[PDB]
RNA sequence: AACGUGUCGCGAUGGAUGACUUGGCUUCCUAUUUCGUUGAAGAACGCAGCAAAGUGCGAUAAGUGGUAUCAAUUGCAGAAUCAUUAAUUGCCCAAUCUUUGAACGCAAACGGCGCAUGGGAGAAGCUCGAGCCAUCCCCGUGCAUGCCACAUCUCAGUGUCG
RNA sequence: ACACGAGUUGUUCGGAAACUGAGCACAACGUUAUAUCGUUUUGUUAGGAAAGUGAAGGUACUGAAAAGGGGCAACAGAGAACCUGGGAUUAUAUUCCAAAAAGAAAUUGCAUGUGGG
RNA sequence: AGAUGUGGCCUGGAGGUUAGGACGAAGCUUAUGGCGUGAGCCUAAGAUGGACCGGCCUCUAGUGCAGAUCUUGGUUGGCGU
RNA sequence: AGACCUGAGUGUGGCAGGACUACCCGCCGAACUUAAGCAUAUUACUCAGCGGAGGAAAAGAAAACAACCGUGAUUCUCUCAGUGAGCGGCGAGCGAAGAGGGAACGAACUCGUUGCCGAAUCGGGUCUUACAAGGCCUUGAGUUGUGGCACAAAUAUCUGGUUGGUGCAGGAGUGGCGAAAUUCAAGCGCAAAGCAAACCCGUUGCUGAAUACAACCCUUCAUGUGAGUAUUGAGCCAAAGAAGGUGUUAGCCCAUUGAGCCAUAAACCUGAGCGCCUCAUGAAGCGAGUAGCACUGUUUGGGAAUG
């Protein structure tokens, strides 16, 4: 979904773009102290990662990220909620350049990733 | 009375379905197909319809052989070592 | 041969005979005149119908219908001699 | 009229196949166009001469 | 029910993927019959996995059949004779042309002469 | 008076303008870039837990296999439970690939009918329920025509000879 | 209308397997720059070697006899072995009914058994 | 009829330059006035709008509508006939 | 009897058949139009029809130009040249060639013949890791001639190669995978705004006309401003300012943006990459229903005739 000159081919390959590249496309920071930690600028959210919104008028609330949406281009988090009219609650939607990742779900291929991104 | 009246006097079909080119243009009295030519072994076109002839080009199907073998090609026939 | 691939031999019985009809007139069918129904291979003959019953129900059948429905589906009344019982075979399967 | 070939009964079969209404579920994905089926048919206008 | 792995049908005999590749057809055709008359919704849901199965027993069976067979052609003297569906398929021109020895046959005379003067490297720089 | 006219405030009918753009057109470049009897292009039917169209796919049918990727898909239900041997998505080497079409056993508004050849099923009959299995049924392969080579085959001529 | 379920049952009914007709045009041959043209039933294709069948005889050889290739064209012509009864239906029936078939028959193929040759 | 002139008005864009805009851009509506002989410009108000955009020099063109039995979409009197 | 020649039947191995058709190559081939009418002419050797192929096709290796101090396959561009050429009811109109500047270019070869040889040839089996450019065999084809040697770039015939076949090796380009930098601080209708008039002063001073606005007027309660990609201030990355995403206008929220990293059927490219077995190797003639020629028709700038 690479940015081209054209804006035409560049919005098209960013719409159009498959799960896989939408995983990379959605990513979001992940806080100075996992900065320090692993030396990786930012990464692409999980399910489980614990994640905090520092966006919008959720600004400040902090979750568990139940699931991560591709197809709406959202991520899903715990206590980021509304009730709709009849007094159930639904999951609000946040995108994840607006999300902040404080603690980080590792399994045996998020790791390989991690040490491949490092800077040092 | 050519007419509504004599429009009424028509009975029965004078073109069926065809087997190739899937019309009604099939002609039953003598066999041809009148818009596939079915059964002349070459096909129907002519350049003086040229928007006739892009009905019949190799795109507008499923093309089920050209993306194997163009996929084929393009890798210019790899196989297992 | 040229074909080659692979003929199992066993299975020709599973894509003759489909799943059974639950229809009102298909359950009549079965306490009356012993007989039950099939959406069959749209391709099959009487004498298959007639022996993957017996393949897969172990049941002889003295008497098979074939039909095509407008929807192209080939549906089959098999009866079922009257030492079986087409009552037993159902819910040897469904059925209600 | 009583008489058809076989290869003719099935492409009615298979038109027949084609009038049912569009699923409900159907037009609640998520970016969905389709409302109602635009392709559906009834035998007293636009007549198939199969 | 469920699916049978990859890796465990690739090492069963012929004689044991045919005896389980129908036990799993008679356990979709009882998942046909549930269709009609419905209930379990969690029992109805499990018709992908049988396909699949079914549809991955298959695949070893061919695989293996079309192994065979092409190890069971390679003296010369019973090539030839191998089957159309087994000789390996090019574009049309691709296995008509003509192969890079036959269209490289020299005369005997082209090869003398292009021994007794073969190209050669050189600079004129200096 | 009533109708009708006129101005303004709001309101309907109607869908213009602007803003928006995964479309179009045209110009340019790269290359181990060109289909088919090993059954193509086009045609028909089908396939999804739910599926009309569309896309994908072919009785292994919304996909199998292999690698790479690294936790989804998502309208709903369903589902091994995270170290990859069962997420997904992209890519491709191994597969499957119905009815047809140059269509080619013969036909055709017929899911029709063959001749060889192997194979299956067979509640009659025979055999001691197993085994065989007539007629019927079923399945695979071969079989258009012309041409080229060939076999060290079988033949034709008041053609030329011995 | 619309929506949601269901409904079309055959040894004998109609067609096809298997007739020929006005006719059609595959092969063959000939034309044409080019077949996408013509001939192709007056008994019948083709300058034209298109019979794959086998009488009698000898034990799967020997060769009498048969001239004129393949196919399509009729749901009103030719051809065709089944009839009524019913409580068998929401809807099909000379189609369904099961031991007292409500029952009575007709006909095709093969096969054993008894009777004869 | 015709010829030409304008430091002459408008429009979509490209090269420059100078500005504006969520404290509200283009668009739209108005017994909103002001300026110019005029094409037109500009301000005011919107109990309009929701994100773009103006001036000036130069370049550029699919650049200005009332009429064609003009094209397309809509509406309308005739008519509750 | 058998052979040869001519011609059939069958088996075995294969191929032609349709699609695509923008460009290309053969044939067929018009009229509208222009001439202010119209018939030759023009439109045009074009549209339509038929046949065929490629990744280009066609052409091409002098029976060529020129008349020169001479050029040297073919194609293509500029120019020759809309021509003091030429064709034309010499009207409308039509219309090239050689030379020159260039693109390209390792660009050339083999048959027939003649002379010397004379089955050394080809196919099929089999064997050598092999349908070997190999050995053996083979009335199977072939003497009604396959093949070898030399003809002007010539002027005697008896170390080299990865383009002869076999099996192993490596680096490389090509494909695919992954791989940077840096941000806070002020909270709400109103200063999350300004002014100090080139630059400096300014790393400083000053401050608020919104006591809001909300519809005949006045008054009294009520209610109302989504998201900071804006503003102000402070700071930082730049071999990265790239233009896509995000709730407003983003170098620093995300993806990109770049040296490089791993993976790799064969081909491809490199001391024709590098080793190994076998295998090779430094007198006479020169194209016949052809060239011409006549008649006819056609086409061309080609005229007493270009094809």
């Amino acid at each position: 979904s690479i940015k081209c000159g054209s804006r035409r081919k560049a919005r098209r390959a960013h719409f159009q773009a498959p799960s896989h590249v939408r995983r990379v496309l959605m990513s979001a920071p992940l806080s100075k102290e996992l900065r320090a930690k692993y030396n990786v600028r930012a990464m692409p959210v999980r399910k489980d990662d614990e994640v905090i919104v520092k966006r919008g008028a959720f600004k400040g609330r902090e979750g568990k990220v139940t699931a991560c949406y591709r197809l709406k281009w959202v991520i899903h988090i715990d206590k980021v909620n509304r009730e709709k009219a009849n007094g159930s609650t639904v999951a609000v939607g946040i995108h994840p350049s607006n999300v902040e990742i404080t603690k980080l779900k590792l399994t045996h291929h998020r790791k390989a990733i991690l040490e491949r991104k490092d800077r040092s | 009375t050519k007419g509504t009246t004599s429009m009424g006097q028509r009975h029965g079909r004078t073109h069926i379905l065809c087997r190739r080119c899937g019309r009604n243009s099939y002609h039953v009295q003598w066999e041809r197909c009148a818009a596939c030519a079915y059964p002349r072994a070459s096909r129907r076109r002519y350049n003086w319809s040229v928007k006739a002839i892009k009905r019949r080009r190799t795109g507008t199907g499923r093309c089920r052989y050209l993306k194997v073998v163009n996929r084929r090609i393009a890798n210019h026939f790899k196989t297992p070592k | 041969s040229n074909r080659v691939t692979v003929e199992s031999k066993d299975i020709a019985a599973f894509n003759v005979i489909r799943y059974p009809l639950t229809t009102d007139k298909a359950m009549k069918k079965i306490e009356e005149n012993n007989t039950l129904t099939f959406i069959v291979d749209a391709r099959a003959n009487k004498t298959e119908i007639k022996k993957a019953i017996r393949k897969l129900y172990q049941v002889k059948a003295v008497k098979v219908n074939t039909l095509i429905r407008p929807d192209g589906l080939k549906k089959a009344y098999i009866r079922l001699s009257a030492a079986h019982d087409a009552l037993d075979t159902a819910n040897k399967i469904g059925l209600v | 009229g009583r008489f058809k070939p076989l290869a003719v009964k099935k492409k009615y079969a298979k038109k027949m196949n084609q009038n049912k209404p569009v699923p409900y579920w159907i037009r609640l994905r998520t970016g969905n166009r389709i409302k109602w089926n635009e392709k559906r048919r009834h035998w007293r206008r636009t007549k198939l001469n199969y | 029910s469920h699916h049978m792995k990859i890796k465990d049908l690739r090492e069963k005999s012929k004689d044991d993927l045919l005896k389980t590749l129908t036990e799993y057809k008679k356990e979709l055709s009882q998942l046909r019959v549930v269709q009609q008359t419905g209930g379990a919704e969690t029992r109805l849901g499990r018709i992908r996995p049988i396909r699949k199965s079914i549809a991955r027993i298959l695949t070893v069976l061919n695989q293996n059949e079309r192994s065979n067979l092409k190890m069971f052609y390679a003296d010369r003297k019973l090539r030839c004779k191998t089957p159309k569906v087994l000789r390996a398929k090019l574009t049309h021109r691709r296995r008509l042309a003509l192969k890079e020895n036959e269209k490289n046959r020299k005369t005997s005379r082209q090869m003398r002469q292009a021994h007794k003067f073969p190209k050669r490297v050189y600079a004129v720089k200096i």
